[PDB]
């Protein structure tokens, strides 16, 4: 599963989590097996317009 | 007349009795929780702890 979000809510994508992406976005079970890959894109994602 | 003649009896009775009380009385211990009740447990922690 791909999407994009802010450098501050990655904290959020953790099993038994809670915030705000992770009630109302994305919620991953609590006992989740599987691994989770966060990288940046500043120089491609991000527009100067 | 005299009493205390059958202390055997009584004796049975009396540790019954005992034992079921302090196994009810066991109920109200904490046990390192933080709480012995499971309803305030559950109305004030999230599922994780």
């Amino acid at each position: 599963d791909s999407f994009v979000i802010r450098g501050d809510e990655v904290r959020q994508i953790a099993p038994g989590q809670t915030g705000k992406i992770a009630d109302y976005n994305y919620k991953l079970p609590d006992d989740f097996t599987g691994c989770v890959i966060a990288w940046n894109s500043n120089n491609l994602d991000s527009k100067v317009g | 007349s005299t009493a205390s003649a059958l202390g055997k009896l009584q004796n049975v009775v009396n540790q019954n009795a005992q034992a079921l009380n302090t196994l009810v009385k066991q109920l109200s211990s904490n046990f390192g929780a933080i709480s012995s009740v499971l309803n305030d447990i559950l109305s004030r922690l999230d599922p994780p702890e």
